[PDB]
């Protein structure tokens, strides 16, 4: 699937942070973005090893070092960090089914993302209001990651419920309206 | 059996050199060690504009009456300017040898620069430059000189920038004329049916009045992308040795080995202890990179593996081409003037043949590895040059793993 991912991209070429047509300024990849990928590989290897050789158990969980007991259940159970944002959403929706669906949408909302682009500019380099909305989205994604960790009790629950409401409202509603407003400010709309 | 070039010297320092031959017409010229390299960016078109003004009349022969004289004997009058040398030459008959020399004397001294003419020649020069851009290979070689000799007087063109052309005055010209036209930096060269003693007496009679008084190769690239042009011209060069370094001969043999793009020409341009050694090719956009790859392989090959036979080919090829004796009078003298200006002497063809036959394959690949292998080139492109590779790919093609 990653090979198919690379194919569906070379047909169009990569994007640039300005979001403009970069056909006038393109360079080879071997000497310019290869040594850059090698440097990024070296930095990523520095962070991994220093997260294995010095802090090996930082990201894990201690209760996984006990054998699986069906008769007992770990008192404090939590998904690993990466799966938490979803965990929060699931817990937030009262209905079980609702939670499952929202959870799925949490990931799927992204797929839905190319149909929500209502701006005449591709990138957010020249779009400050949608930049603010994007960083608020990153902020409450971090909040949902924290909540998942917190146990079920006040006021963690309410934050979870709001944070999920704010997440879906920023992705679904606030960004296209903001893009319309930004197009209106540049005398385009 | 080729006749020797005999050189004498006047008090002025004007070396009068001549090489007699049976041909009854002669090419008498004056070479001057003065070009765009001696200009200091405030008079960047002084030599070119003086080269335009030099045939428009003198003090003794005012205006077109002067050129009426060179029509009267049916002689031909030519002049050219490079980055280091300026030449004023006349092709005439043998029996018209005195007056021609006298004519050349006026052209170098006693010349008259008319203010009226200055405006007319400014419009000529300006317009030509305004249309000179048309000649691509000239644009590409000027770009190669600029990007290879950045910050030096060897980057600036012979014609100069339109700016200076417009902003030039008689006095400035007078200066360039009075500064870079010294007698010790001048050679009176004659080739063909001339006697050396008669030419020496004529130089003593006229022209005896002429007054007696580094560069850094920036390996880099200039690309003028203009996609509307049908063809692309690309020149790639490295630093040359200079005039006085004998391995030039060996490098010439290397060029004779090279001799995919519609047009592929190799050059060894030499200036005073510097130069540009490389290749210029003119191609369609969709071929450019392949050409470059091809070309770099050849060079690398010579530096890496070169046989004995091909060397022989180059030796022989160069020999015939180097052959210039009785090629033409104009060429013959041109060689006398350049030899007295650059080497200080006329190198005979027997010495050239000895330096050619001492070249073998081992010293050719040694000298080619000295000058081509792992060197930073200067690249100049003009036209649809998007597929022309950037500097890392060319620099990596300058060596083999
Ligand atoms: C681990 C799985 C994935 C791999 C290995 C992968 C790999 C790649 C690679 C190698 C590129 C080439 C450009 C670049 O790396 O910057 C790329 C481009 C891209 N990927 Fe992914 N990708 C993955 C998952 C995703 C996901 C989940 C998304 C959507 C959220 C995504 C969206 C994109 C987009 C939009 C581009 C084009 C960006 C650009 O080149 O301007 N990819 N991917």
């Amino acid at each position: 699937l990653a090979i198919v991912h690379l194919l569906f991209l070379h047909e169009t070429g990569s994007n640039n942070p300005t979001g403009l047509n970069s056909d006038a300024d393109k360079i080879p990849f071997h000497p310019y973005y290869t040594i850059k990928d090698i440097l990024g590989i070296l930095i990523m290897f520095l962070i991994l090893m220093t997260l294995v050789l010095f802090f090996p158990d930082m990201l894990g969980d201690p209760d996984n070092y006990m054998p699986a007991n069906p008769l007992n259940t770990p008192p404090h159970i939590k998904p690993e960090w990466y799966f938490l944002f979803a965990y929060a959403i699931l817990r937030s929706i009262p209905n079980k089914l609702g939670g499952v669906l929202a959870l799925i949408l949490s990931i799927l909302i992204l797929a839905l993302m190319p149909f929500l682009h209502t701006s005449k500019q591709r990138s957010l380099m020249f779009r400050p209001i949608t930049q603010i909305l994007y960083w608020i989205l990153v902020a409450n994604l971090l909040i949902l990651t924290w909540i998942g960790g917190q146990p079920v009790e006040h006021p963690f629950i309410i934050i979870g419920q709001l944070a999920s409401i704010s997440y879906f409202s920023i992705i679904l509603i606030l960004m296209p309206i903001s893009g319309i407003i930004e197009d209106k400010m540049l005398k385009l709309y | 059996s080729v006749p020797e070039t005999q050189v004498s010297i006047l008090d002025n320092g004007l070396r009068v050199a001549s090489e007699q031959s049976s041909h009854a017409t002669c090419t008498v010229g004056v070479w001057i060690d003065a070009g765009s390299r001696y200009e200091t960016e405030k008079n960047n078109g002084a030599g070119y504009f003086l080269e335009h003004l030099a045939f428009k009349g003198t003090k003794n022969r005012p205006g077109n009456a002067l050129e009426k004289e060179v029509e009267s004997i049916g002689a031909h009058l030519n002049a050219y300017s490079t980055r280091e040398h300026t030449a004023y030459l006349i092709k005439a008959l043998s029996k018209d040898l005195p007056k021609v020399v006298e004519l050349l004397a006026d052209i170098v001294q006693n010349s008259s620069l008319e203010d009226s003419q200055i405006e007319k020649e400014r419009d000529v020069i300006l317009r030509e430059m305004q249309e000179n851009d048309a000649s691509m290979q000239n644009v590409v070689f000027d770009y190669l000189h600029a990007t290879a000799f950045q910050g030096t007087p060897l980057a600036q063109a012979v014609e100069g920038p339109s700016e200076n052309v417009r902003r030039l005055s008689r006095t400035d010209l007078t200066d360039y004329l009075n500064r870079h036209y010294k007698a010790p930096r001048m050679v009176l060269a004659a080739a063909g049916g001339v006697e050396h003693q008669q030419l020496l007496d004529l130089a003593q009679k006229h022209l005896s009045s002429v007054s007696r008084v580094p560069c850094r190769f920036t390996g880099s690239e200039i690309r003028h992308r203009d996609d509307a042009l049908p063809l692309a011209h690309v020149a790639i060069a490295v630093e040359g040795p200079g005039w006085a370094n004998p391995d030039n001969v060996t490098l010439q043999v290397a060029n004779a080995i090279i001799g995919l793009c519609q047009s592929f020409q190799t050059f060894n341009i030499s200036y005073s202890d510097t130069g540009l050694l490389g290749a210029h090719f003119v191609c369609d956009a969709m071929s450019i990179d392949d050409m470059v790859f091809f070309l770099q392989g050849q060079w690398m090959r010579l530096c890496t593996s070169a046989t004995e036979s091909e060397v022989t080919r180059g030796k022989n090829i160069l020999r015939n081409a180097l052959v210039s004796h009785l090629d033409g009078t104009t060429p013959v003298c041109e060689d006398i003037g350049r030899s007295l200006l650059t080497y200080g002497r006329r190198i005979p063809l027997a010495e050239w043949e000895s330096r050619i036959q001492e070249v073998d394959a081992q010293m050719l690949r040694d000298i080619c590895s000295k000058y081509f292998y792992d060197q930073c080139p200067a690249v100049a492109g003009y036209g649809p040059i998007e597929q022309l590779p950037d500097y890392n790919r060319i620099r990596s093609g300058m060596f083999w793993l």
